[PDB]
């Protein structure tokens, strides 16, 4: 909980000060801003004609002679607005992508646990929460990252009575002189037992295959049951 | 990728003349429009290559030891005999596509056999501009990806490369896929052999079977047909009495040559206009298959899928990225 | 005194991952990362 609100504490800071993203819908804003520009800038031009101002032409020219030059700025002002809808149609399929890709996350990231790999940010994502941004969303993507290792010395399966014992969901490691099952992304040391691990063929396949013991907790407890049978028997037998 | 291309609007519609650089001012903003979508496009490519390849935050090496359980990566590890240490399977794919663009074209050869369509098109405006990652770089963060993958597995991906040997590795991999880890270190021989004969088969079936491997070809001849195209419309007259504009300059006077000046700027402005927007619309299909690239980066190499088909035919096992000319080769291991 | 500087790219700081023949790393420890990502609409 503590390192989750330093996180998003952080976070406060980080969308706003290392820039990289954010840039993404000021992008979008200043492409349309610019074109829209371009489009009524491209107004003051005469494309041939004798002035950019259709008035003028028809105050100071005779129909017949000013129907050239309104044909001129016909043809200049009809190519700009094609151009301009050609590229407003090309960044539409362009939004509706990362649109899509925006949904997509949604939909796997915030309502859901998503497996797929840097999908959901760097490393094991645990959950995600959407903010609205203007004409974006920004997803706050929560991860699982594995910090503090150490490194042991590892063995496929362990041999203990001619037989290969292989962690049920863990891995062996040995810290120098003792031999333990973990979980293979955290640190929690167990001892090996026919409860953590599974027995297949015996010790003549494995390629490095290591021997230990591997406890039996039925055989020990039935020893140890024994061993309090015959006490309680010498209590009154002997 | 593709190819990042630059057009001099004024040279290549009013080649060093000054009348017709004057009468193409009359136009507008046309040629700022066209260099600011070009320049758009240079920088969406050299985008693309950082998404799919800078994919690491450390340029991750092999133990100069390269036993791996068994399994033979020689193919696909770099090669130190090669001034760019590049694997034998992107020595490969470098070799057979060949592109047709900047080098140094600077100083244009001497016009030894005519001029090559390169030497051509440099000569009206038509430049390339180099990648801003070599193919050195490329192939050092596929190298460094590689190194992760087979020294750490997926951990390297999701924080810190964690070691594991490979045969444990591929116990994990097993797991994943529904397969007990005890079938392969009892099969590990057999699977190792395996993958050593599918990865020798690589070599042949990438380059004879095509299939696949012509995306990359057809890239780079569409970028070239293009610009063949652009570069040869400067022939057409567009019902000028010439196509060239120092023959219409040297031969009439301003007041009548001026009407087929704007013929021929009229002609060369719709051309570079169809160019530009053929190249928006190629450069948005090659960022769609960019993106793909780098997802499969991500959710095949960085770790395994259980997507269907998304990392090959069969249960992902795990898949390694190759560069190529303006393009990744993803080799999927994958369990049938 | 400041200048400007041409230089080659660094691609990242070179780690050699030590990987040992028959040798794991396992975390003992984590941490809670809470990343951002910006999507136009
Ligand atoms: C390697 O570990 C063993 C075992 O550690 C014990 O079990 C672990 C799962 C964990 O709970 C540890 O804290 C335990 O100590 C170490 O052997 C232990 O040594 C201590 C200190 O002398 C002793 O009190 C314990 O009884 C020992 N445990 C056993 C089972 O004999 C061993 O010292 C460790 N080796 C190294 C190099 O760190
Ligand atoms: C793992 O153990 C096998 C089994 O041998 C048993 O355990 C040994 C530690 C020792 O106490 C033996 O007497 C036990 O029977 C080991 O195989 C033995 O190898 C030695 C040396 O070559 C040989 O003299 C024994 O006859 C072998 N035992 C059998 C039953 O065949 C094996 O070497 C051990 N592996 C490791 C890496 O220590
Ligand atoms: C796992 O890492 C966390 C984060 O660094 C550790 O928590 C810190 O512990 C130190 C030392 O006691 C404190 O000064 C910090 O205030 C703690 N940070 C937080 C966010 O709580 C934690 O101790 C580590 N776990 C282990 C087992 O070492
Ligand atoms: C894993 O063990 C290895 C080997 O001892 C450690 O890697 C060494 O780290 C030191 C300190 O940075 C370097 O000087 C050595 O060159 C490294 N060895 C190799 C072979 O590269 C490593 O630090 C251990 N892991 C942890 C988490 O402590
Ligand atoms: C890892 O252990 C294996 C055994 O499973 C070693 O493989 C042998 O290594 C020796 C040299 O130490 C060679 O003479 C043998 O030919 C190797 N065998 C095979 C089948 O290749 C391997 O070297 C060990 N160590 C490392 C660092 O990889
Ligand atoms: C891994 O594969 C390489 C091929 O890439 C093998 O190298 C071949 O070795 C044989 C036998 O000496 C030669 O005939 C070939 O010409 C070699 N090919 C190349 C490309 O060098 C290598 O032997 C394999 N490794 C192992 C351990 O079997």
């Amino acid at each position: 909980a503590n390192q989750f609100n330093s996180a998003i504490g952080k976070i406060q800071d980080s969308l706003f000060s290392t820039a990289s993203a954010l840039g993404k819908l000021q992008d979008v804003v200043n492409h349309n801003a610019q074109a829209l520009n371009t489009l009524v800038k491209q107004l003051s031009s005469k494309f041939g004609a004798i002035s950019s101002v259709l008035n003028d032409i028809l105050s100071r020219l005779d129909p017949p002679e000013a129907e050239v030059q309104i044909d001129r700025l016909i043809t200049g002002r009809l190519q700009s607005l094609q151009t301009y809808v050609t590229q407003q149609l090309i960044r539409a399929a362009e939004i509706r992508a990362s649109a899509n890709l925006a949904a997509t996350k949604m939909s796997e990231c915030v309502l859901g646990q998503s497996k797929r790999v840097d999908f959901c940010g760097k490393g094991y994502h645990l959950m995600s929460f959407p903010q609205s941004a203007p004409h974006g969303v920004v997803f706050l993507h929560v991860t699982y990252v594995p910090a503090q290792e150490k490194n042991f010395t590892t063995a496929p399966a362990i041999c203990h009575d001619g037989k290969a014992h292989f962690p049920r969901e863990g891995v062996f490691v040995s810290n120098g002189t003792h031999w333990f099952v973990t979980q293979r992304n955290f640190y929690e040391p167990q001892i090996i037992t026919t409860d953590n691990t599974f027995v297949s063929g015996n010790c003549d396949v494995v390629i490095g295959i290591v021997n230990n013991t591997v406890y039996d907790p039925l055989q020990l407890e039935l020893d140890s049951f024994k061993e309090e049978l015959d006490k309680y028997f010498k209590n009154h037998t002997s | 990728s593709m190819t990042k291309t630059s057009v001099d609007c004024t040279m290549y519609i009013c080649g060093d003349s000054t009348e017709c650089s004057n009468l193409l001012l009359q136009y507008g903003s046309f040629c700022t429009q066209l260099k600011r979508a070009l320049t758009g496009i240079a920088v969406e490519q050299d985008k693309n290559t950082q998404e799919v390849f800078a994919q690491v935050k450390q340029i991750y090496k092999t133990p100069p030891i390269k036993y791996f359980g068994g399994f033979n990566f020689s193919q696909i590890l770099p090669d130190p005999s090669k001034p760019s240490k590049r694997s034998f399977i992107e020595d490969l794919l470098f070799n057979k596509v060949t592109l047709a663009f900047i080098k140094q074209y600077g100083d244009c050869l001497g016009d030894i056999a005519a001029r090559d369509l390169i030497c051509a098109q440099k000569f009206n405006g038509l430049t390339v501009l180099p990648p801003l990652l070599t193919d050195e770089m490329i192939a050092q963060y596929t190298s460094a990806l590689l190194a992760g993958t087979i020294t750490s597995g997926w951990t390297f991906g999701a924080g810190a490369a964690l070691q594991i040997p490979f045969a444990m590795q591929m116990a994990y991999r097993f797991n994943g896929i529904g397969v007990t880890q005890n079938v392969l270190y009892e099969n590990q021989k057999l699977i190792a052999n395996q993958f050593n004969s599918a990865i020798g088969k690589i070599q042949d079936s990438l380059f004879s079977t095509a299939s696949a491997l012509g995306k990359l070809q057809d890239v780079v001849n569409h970028n070239a047909q293009a610009l063949n195209t652009l570069v040869k419309q400067l022939s057409s007259k567009f019902g000028a009495i010439s196509s060239v504009l120092n023959d219409i300059l040297s031969r009439l006077d301003p007041p009548e040559a001026e009407v087929q000046i704007d013929r021929l700027i009229t002609g060369r402005l719709q051309s570079l206009q169809t160019y530009v927007t053929q190249q928006l619309i190629r450069a948005a299909e090659i960022r769609a298959s960019a993106n793909l690239a780098a997802t499969k980066m991500s959710e095949c190499v960085l770790g395994q899928s259980k997507r269907v088909d998304f990392c090959g035919k069969g249960y992902h096992l795990m898949s390694f990225p190759q560069s190529a000319p303006h393009g990744v080769v993803f080799l999927h291991v994958t369990y049938v | 005194s400041q200048s400007i500087i041409a230089y080659t790219m660094s691609l990242g700081a070179e780690n050699s991952v030590a990987y040992s023949n028959n040798s794991i790393a396992i975390p003992t420890n984590f941490t809670i990362s809470v990343t951002t990502e910006i999507l136009p609409v």
